DNA sequence: GACTATGCACG
DNA sequence: CGTGCAT
DNA sequence: AGTCATTCATG
DNA sequence: CATGAAT
């Protein structure tokens, strides 16, 4: 599945987790091939706080970040033999793209949290509208007027100017602030039981 | 360049945002009219493009291309599977598409792919859209801002409960089994009249769901905590007989199943039965369903007791299941577990919402024509001076400012004047105007009360109601048991 | 009961059926506009729904499945897959549909779903279905019987050549390559001026192929041959540059390739080559080229002969290739072996038949129309007269028999008349009538002369054909060598 | 793949070879399962005079045929131990569907001859208006929807036309002549490509 | 939403 | 082998 | 054109 | 284990 960057550097070279093997093409034509690969992600990830660690361990999605990753996983795990300075989660800007980043995030924190404990793990923000504009506040800006439904939207120009270049891009880079108000979130909104879950959403989450 | 946001953040706008969606615009239905955002979208856009029961069938792939890219910003697959589903009879108790082709089977076999079937709405589906030109249900832009879409459909009929839902969101989920819509209409409609009414008194009416597949329900009390709380667990159960064969051997015969429960499957899992030898006495498993009549046939040897095995099929397989109802919907936006009465007021409420906004609109169509005729009718008293009137005119725009500052028309009035056709000026007829004055002038009065009088319109509403039953009723398929 | 039926005769028949098909219409394109008949569909359809270079892009899922429903019975698929391949800018010289997102590349990886994309006709596309509401081109009734479609496009440029095709069938097969829009265009305008004329002439317009890949083609003699015969091999070979690296190492870099051939597997190839060493001196290869250049890098060793490695990979890779002319279309409903005159000649024949029928359309819209006006221009003198003879008038048959009867005006100019908006009387000016009744009789002037007169219509073309060359020439990519 | 008929009776079992998943499905459905086996094709068979006869044997679709039909192949092919009455072939009425018929028929010639031989091997005829198959009893039905495939028809639809033995027609295959029919199938199916190209230009008019 | 096998002519 | 409309 | 795996709640 | 809209 993955498309390697053409020279092996763990102090540059970066891994890009793609929604989708259309959005995973566009990213192999848009990238710079030097120091970036492409790993495309077919489908939803695996919950990683809800399916038993056997069904986890027989994930190809899984195994597949694993190996690419090159540290191995759990508490044999090695940042040192890691195989990427940055790690980024590139998904549409829609709400299933908010699943999948969650369904990594997740994964990352549970099996491989030294990776997310130094500033390692990113997530691109692709933009909003098109001039380019990320959320209401830079269109009115341009209107001084194409709304981008997902990356497979994007011409690979388009894609690399937007969000794969280190020169023009935004990432969010994830931190764990508080590990143990951080420990709750994740095992409330991902974890076995529904009742915490439902009761959090009903307080969080405003329907108007 | 970069930006620090926390796991704890991160993790929340996330799946706060997937949640919200998830709950109001993918698994569950609008309490109203019964549909989730995927079908409604089906529906309208089939409509839109005149692919109705009464017209010739329409290629799949170009009605799920048109959802698709003007509505429902989803896959192509998706979109169809749900598409296949409202037309598998076995699956929706009152069907919304009709398709031509291998659209599935009980078996559950894949149906036909897109590009090998056709389709169109099916005339009750026409119900559920009645009205909608009318200005009747509120709309909002599409995802390309290109398009208006209806937020809710009309629902000449209460689809929630006749079709059912189900149903997995996050935090939720949906169990709704379908009803018998006359039934679902005598509730409706006892309602209206008593808006008060117990569940009690409903069930003499309601008396429990009704499965497609028909079957046997058993379990009053379930049903009635269920239209009570809106969750519930009734037991299902097939429709048996049995058949002595030559020999002192008898046959366990079966003509009607579970809901939501596959046939082969079944069939298969009671085999695995006989081969494990689980329990003593089956000889062979026989599905010699037709395309015309469904008939397992399970032959037992001889000299073998065929209570312990038609009960022990019961317990260890599909033959019996538990039914658990869970009846969550959308109501203002927001995840409600409902029973039966929060679903039928909901429904009334907004049947009133329809039929007055129906009639604001249609009274607003004989107001503007009634207003021109009017002035037609003046206008005729007048001919030869609203001609010379027009003739010194130096151009619309004047000839409209002449004739509503000389004569006293009114823009619209003179807009429907001055752009009459010169052939008109030959009539001079007031009578045939007077009898569209009169007829009218009696809608405008029929639907003004209509909008001023609750009573004169729930009265509205029942009529319609009690149309649609007498054209849509069929006779139960569920039998009920305490 | 049955038939029976010689394995002869069945063998015969069935075969009969599919070689007739896939030859007429599926492998092979109309020598006229070059286009095999899933093409035009794509772009008949595309063009009706309004889908055009000037307006937004429309998702493909909806092109494909109006495509599937209206004209082409076939799986979505392959509708795609043509669709995708016309907006490809390394297999079409002149880019027929413009695709946003992924639409595959060289290395031939796969194009997005047609869920993910958008589409729409290119402009010069828009040159292919000029004129076609103008009655300008044989339509048939589609599949359905409830639509027809057109037989073959207007063609406002020589297609077959500039894009070319290819091209499998039953017992024929083709492939002919792109070609300059000029200078296809340049041989054209000379073959209309000189029916007449012989390959050595139009070979100084029409040099040779032009390849979207660019690239070197060896071969003057071998193009002459294709030229006369349909059938021709030509070398196309690479283009190359030697870098000089530091420590005396020497770099071979290749920026355009030959047609037809996939980079990702050339490059694996020729590392094959190294790999196996196969021939001395290969350090490293590399592709290089990133979304704004082509661009393959063959590091060299150090005292290594970088002539006996260029020429190794030219003989035992892709790196050069041969390209066989076979130039097969269909030409009055039957395959044909052609070369440049047959086709030339062939669109001209056609772009004559598109012209003389365009000018008969538009000629009758004028006569139609000047008729109107040279009623009007009279009906102004008498305007009060009309006006009365209306009013007299017991209806609008009656007032245009009085209209004919006492004015004589004709039953279409009646029409016209009395079906006239009020406000029209305020208009009364008949010097703006005169000019248009003078611009209309030039128009028919210049029309009849066209239709008229071989020559006029010859010029039109040749005038046409200039206009599409200065808005749409492009330089060569190919280079010739001999 | 295989849809087996309920019973087993080498006198009475007939198979259809859809061509197919889809119209396989609605075939599945439209049968009469005690004796009605449905057997579809995934794609275009391969042309078994042009291939070589490794790539044949290797071939999923060939093999699952040689096996269901259940008598071997070629040489050691015994009529005796077959497992079906009747072969029958059921396409599209298209272009695409003859090309079917035709792949299909010479490997039925080529490596199973004894059944096309025994007339065991017949074709079923699907209508093409809608119910009548001739243009001639069209305009007849008209005095008291153009089928452009199998997937077009529901599968009550399927058996009554063309499934269901009293209701249906079918074309059987029988060899009239074994020199004049060994001549036609080769030159319309076997490697060399002029003869074929010559036969067409003969024989297929143009108009 | 990618993948898998064929036909067909031709070097 | 590999091309492009087909199944 | 079928097929493979995952989410989410639920018993 | 399935369910049905999603990737
Ligand atoms: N590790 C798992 C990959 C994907 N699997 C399936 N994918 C399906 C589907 C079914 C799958 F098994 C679909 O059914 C589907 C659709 O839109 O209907 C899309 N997809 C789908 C396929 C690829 C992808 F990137 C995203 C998708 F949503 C199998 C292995
Ligand atoms: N024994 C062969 C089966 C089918 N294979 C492919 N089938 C494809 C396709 C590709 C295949 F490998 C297609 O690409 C396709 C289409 O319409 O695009 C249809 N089909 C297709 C699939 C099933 C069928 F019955 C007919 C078809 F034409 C591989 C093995
Ligand atoms: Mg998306
Ligand atoms: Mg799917
Ligand atoms: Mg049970
Ligand atoms: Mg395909
Ligand atoms: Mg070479
Ligand atoms: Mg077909």
């Amino acid at each position: 599945k993955l498309t390697p960057a053409q020279s092996k550097n763990p102090a540059k070279n970066e891994l890009y987790l793609v929604e989708g093997d259309s959005a995973g093409g566009s990213a192999k034509q848009g990238r710079d091939r030097k120091f970036q690969a492409i790993l495309p992600l077919r489908g939803k990830v695996i919950n990683t706080a809800k399916a038993k660690m056997a069904d986890i361990l027989k994930n190809e999605e899984i195994n597949t970040m694993i190996y690419t990753i090159g540290a191995g996983v759990g508490a044999d795990f090695s940042i040192e033999d890691a195989n990427y300075d940055k790690i980024i989660i590139m998904t549409d800007a829609d709400t299933d793209g908010a699943h999948i980043q969650t369904l990594l995030l997740t994964f990352f924190y549970r099996y491989m949290r030294p990776l997310v404990e130094a500033g390692h793990v990113y997530i691109a923000l692709p933009p909003l509208y098109k001039a380019y504009a990320w959320t209401d506040g830079e269109l009115e800006e341009l209107r001084k007027l194409q709304r981008y439904k997902g990356l497979g939207e994007m011409n690979a120009d388009q894609l690399w100017e937007t969000t794969m270049n280190p020169e023009t891009r935004t990432l969010i880079r994830v931190t764990i602030e508080d590990l143990a108000r951080a420990e709750r979130r994740v095992n409330v909104l991902m974890g076995d039981k529904v009742e915490p879950r439902r009761k959090w959403i009903e307080d969080n989450v405003k329907f108007t | 360049n970069i930006q620090n946001m926390s796991l704890e953040d991160i993790m929340g706008e996330r799946f706060g945002r997937y949640s919200k969606y998830i709950i109001q615009d993918r698994a569950l239905p609008d309490i109203r009219d019964g549909l989730k955002p995927v079908q409604r979208r089906i529906l309208y856009s089939m409509n839109k493009d005149s692919n109705t029961f009464d017209k010739s069938y329409r290629k799949s792939a170009k009605s799920v291309g048109n959802i698709m890219g003007n509505f429902h910003p989803h896959g192509d697959s998706s979109i169809y599977d749900a598409m296949v589903r409202m037309s598998q009879n076995w699956k929706n108790r009152e069907i919304l598409v009709e398709m031509h082709g291998n659209n599935g089977s009980m078996d559950g076999d894949p149906p036909a792919a897109m590009r090998y079937t056709e389709a169109r709405l099916s005339e009750i589906a026409g119900y559920l859209l009645q009205d909608i030109e009318k200005k009747t249900v509120p709309f909002a832009w599409n995802f390309d801002d290109t398009e208006k879409e209806p937020t809710v459909l009309p629902a000449a009929f209460p689809n929630l409960l006749v079709n059912g839902s189900t149903g997995i969101s996050a935090g939720y989920a949906t169990d709704i089994p379908p009803h018998n819509l006359a039934e679902v209409i005598d509730a409706a409609v006892y309602m209206i009249d008593h808006p008060t009414a117990k569940i009690d008194k409903l069930m003499e009416f309601l008396p429990g769901p009704d499965f497609p597949t028909g079957a046997i329900i058993q379990g009053r009390d379930e049903i009635k905590k269920a239209y009570e709380t809106g969750k519930g667990r009734v037991v299902v159960r097939s429709k048996t007989e049995i058949e002595k064969l030559k020999g002192g051997k008898e046959q366990i015969v079966i003509t009607e199943i579970p809901y939501e429960i596959n046939k082969a499957n079944l069939v298969k899992k009671i085999d695995d039965v006989r081969v494990n030898n689980k329990v003593a006495g089956i000889a062979e498993v026989r599905d010699e369903s037709d395309r015309d009549g469904l008939r397992i046939a399970i032959e037992l040897k001889k000299d073998a007791n065929t209570e312990l095995v038609l009960n022990y099929l019961f317990k260890y397989t599909d033959l019996q299941i538990n039914y658990n109802f869970n009846m969550v919907a959308i109501d203002n936006f927001t995840p409600r577990q409902v029973g039966i009465v929060p679903i039928l007021s909901s429904y009334i409420a907004h049947r009133r919402e329809v039929i007055l906004a129906r009639s604001r609109f249609d009274k607003e169509k004989a107001e503007k024509r009634l207003h021109i005729v009017e002035g037609l009718i003046r206008v005729i008293s007048i001919l030869d001076e609203v001609i010379a009137l027009i003739r010194a005119s130096e151009n619309k725009a004047d000839a409209k400012e002449n004739l509503k500052v000389s004569y006293d028309f009114t823009e619209e009035q003179a807009e429907a004047i001055v752009t009459l056709q010169l052939y008109r000026l030959t009539n001079t007829d007031v009578v045939v105007l007077q009898e569209e004055e009169a007829e009218l002038r009696e809608k405008i009065a029929m639907l003004a009360a209509i909008i001023g009088d609750e009573r004169t319109m729930y009265n509205l509403m029942k009529k319609e109601l009690r149309e649609v039953k007498k054209k849509f009723a069929t006779p139960r398929l569920s039998s009920l048991e305490d």
